[PDB]
């Protein structure tokens, strides 16, 4: 309601979008290990 | 990939289906003897290699 709070908001969109390349390119990370880990049979770590 | 059986075709005479499957796994051999005939169904998956 606020005009600071509008501001924040504004400013926490402006950073979401921003940051979707960043995420768009951690999801094509997050895909390509994916795939690598898979394939070489690199089990993940228990704990991980 | 697990394994275990695969379809079991419990089908009718004359129809050629040792063909049909046959043709399913890449082969080409309706040629159907007595009884049984055991056919393997290839599957490659390069989802993981």
């Amino acid at each position: 309601a606020s005009t600071s709070d509008a501001v924040t908001f504004i400013t926490y969109v402006q950073s979401l979008k921003r940051k979707i390349k960043q995420f768009e390119k951690q999801v094509e990370l997050y895909r390509n290990g994916q795939r690598l880990l898979e394939k070489q049979r690199f089990q993940f770590p228990p704990s991980w | 990939l697990p394994s275990g059986k695969n379809i079991l075709v419990f089908g009718e005479d004359g129809s050629g289906k040792t063909t049909l499957m046959t043709k399913l796994q890449g082969a080409e051999h309706g040629k159907k003897g007595r009884g049984l005939e055991y056919l393997y169904l290839s599957v490659h998956d390069e989802d993981r290699d």
